[PDB]
This record gives structure tokens, C-alpha cells and sequence, in this order.
């Protein structure tokens, strides 16, 4: 699941 | 009195108004660029709209006490695991705080007549929603506040049903903890509900049971070619 890791990670 | 805990967890709660803006306004624009013969259906319409809600749910999370201290593949494993029990959660204390009989209050902002909406739902929906505001009733007379709804949202967010975690132990102390400050809290400021404190507990499964059957109802309209993004991607995996 790219987009949740996405959502978690991004600045 | 409130348990520091719990002042900790208030601390971290979105700001609504300007949540339940953000969703509306999107969602102006996404009818608003579509032709007139290609608007949205009404069953996709509420898909997008709990798509964006859960981008705010998932901002939450993140910047949440406890969960912030998480590594990434811990905290994609407890959303995952919970997604759905949020945005049930959040439609019940929506409904607990604005709702009026006969109609439901959505994210927007916006009061729809529950006769409307059970007409296009259908009957698997219809029973959901039914049974969530079964919950909301119980809740409402149980006199649910913001300070047990957030604790809620933490015991759903730190569930013992989630395997494979690198840091299993802040789970269980979260749920742990929480719950301890839930049941003081209801002690101290509803002394009299001897009640109150099983009943919150106890909808806590019938959310999960509403939000897993929910789950499997939207997978299968996906597989059926009924949805539209995030939504989809927390259903597959
Ligand atoms: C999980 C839902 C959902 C998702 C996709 C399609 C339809 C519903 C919700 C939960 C809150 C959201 O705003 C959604 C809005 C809604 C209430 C009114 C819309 C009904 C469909 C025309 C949800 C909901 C609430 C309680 C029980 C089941 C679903």
C-alpha cells in the first residue's frame, strides 16, 4: 500500500 | 476533573470546521468539472466523500500522541486495521452531536433527509446505517461526550487484534492506559450512570461489526464496478 506509506512519510 | 491522558488526546483532535471545509469544498469542485451527463452517482459521491475523510483521518493518526512514536509499518498495520472503524466512529458522533431526527448529518456540513438517502442506499446500507443509529440513540441517552468519544477513537486506533507489530507493547499500554483514564473519567463526571462506562466498551464491538461488514459490502460493490484512490487502496490491503 505505496499511498498510505505515502501519506505517512511525506513532508 | 480530566485525566491528564485524556487532556493529551484532546490536545491532538483535528480542527473540524476546518476538516469538514476542506471535504466540501473538494467535492464542489469534482461535480463542478463534471459534464452534465456524467455526474456522480449518489452511492459515489458519499465513496469520494469518505476517501477524503479518510486523508484527514489518516493526518490524524500521524500527528497523534503516542502513534507519532511508531515506526511506518507499525502505523500503516494499526490504520489498516482500524480504517473503517474510524469513519464509522466519526459518522455516530457526528450524528450523537448535530443529529436531528428523520435526517443525517454528512462531513460537509451538509442535513440530509434520512428518507432520501434510504431510498438510493439500498437495503445492505439502509441496514448499516440503521443499526449505527441504533448507536447513536444509546449514546445520546448515555450523554457521550467529546472527552469519551476521543478515547474511543484511541482504544479503535490501538487494537489488540493487530499481529505482527515491531512495538506490540505501546499497543497493549495504550489500550491499556486509555482505557484505565476512560473508566476514571466516567467515574468522576457521570457518577450516577454506573452503566455508562460498559456501554461505551460494548459499542465498540458492534462499530467494529458495522464497519467489517461495511468493508466487505464496499469490496464487493468495487468487484461489481460501483466505486472510484485511497478508499480502494485501504480495502485491498
Ligand atoms: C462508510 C460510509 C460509506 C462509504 C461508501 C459509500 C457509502 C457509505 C459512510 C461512513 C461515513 C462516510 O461519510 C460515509 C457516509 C455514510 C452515510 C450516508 C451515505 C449512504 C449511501 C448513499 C456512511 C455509513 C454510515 C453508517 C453505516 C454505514 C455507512
Amino acid at each position: 500500500n505505496a499511498l498510505l506509506r505515502y501519506l505517512l512519510d511525506k513532508d | 476533573s480530566i485525566p491528564h491522558l485524556i487532556l493529551e488526546l484532546l490536545k491532538c483532535e483535528p480542527d473540524e470546521p476546518q476538516v469538514q471545509a476542506k471535504i466540501m469544498a473538494y467535492l464542489q469542485q469534482e461535480q463542478a468539472n463534471r459534464s452534465k451527463h456524467e455526474k456522480l452517482s449518489t452511492f459515489g459521491l458519499m465513496c469520494k466523500m469518505a476517501d477524503q475523510t479518510l486523508f484527514s483521518i489518516v493526518e490524524w493518526a500521524r500527528s497523534s500522541i503516542f502513534f507519532r512514536e511508531l515506526k511506518v509499518d507499525d502505523q500503516m498495520k494499526l490504520l489498516q486495521n482500524c480504517w473503517s472503524e474510524l469513519l464509522i466512529l466519526d459518522h455516530i458522533y457526528r450524528q450523537v452531536v448535530h443529529g436531528k431526527e428523520g435526517s443525517i448529518f454528512l462531513v460537509t456540513g451538509q442535513q440530509v433527509d434520512y428518507s432520501i438517502i434510504a431510498s438510493q442506499a439500498g437495503a445492505t446500507l439502509n441496514n448499516l446505517m440503521s443499526h449505527a443509529q441504533e448507536l447513536v440513540a444509546k449514546l445520546r441517552s448515555l450523554q457521550f461526550d467529546q472527552r469519551e468519544f476521543v478515547c474511543l477513537k484511541f482504544l479503535v486506533l490501538f487494537s489488540l487484534d493487530v499481529k505482527n507489530l515491531e512495538n506490540f507493547q505501546l499497543v497493549e499500554g495504550v489500550q491499556e492506559q486509555v482505557n484505565a483514564a476512560l473508566l476514571d473519567y466516567t467515574m468522576c463526571n457521570y457518577p450516577q450512570q454506573t452503566e455508562k462506562f460498559g456501554q461505551l466498551l460494548l459499542r465498540l464491538p458492534e462499530i467494529r461489526a458495522i464497519s467489517m461488514q461495511a468493508e466487505e459490502y464496499l469490496y464487493y460493490k468495487h468487484l461489481n464496478g460501483d466505486v472510484p484512490n485511497l478508499l480502494i487502496e485501504m480495502l485491498h490491503a
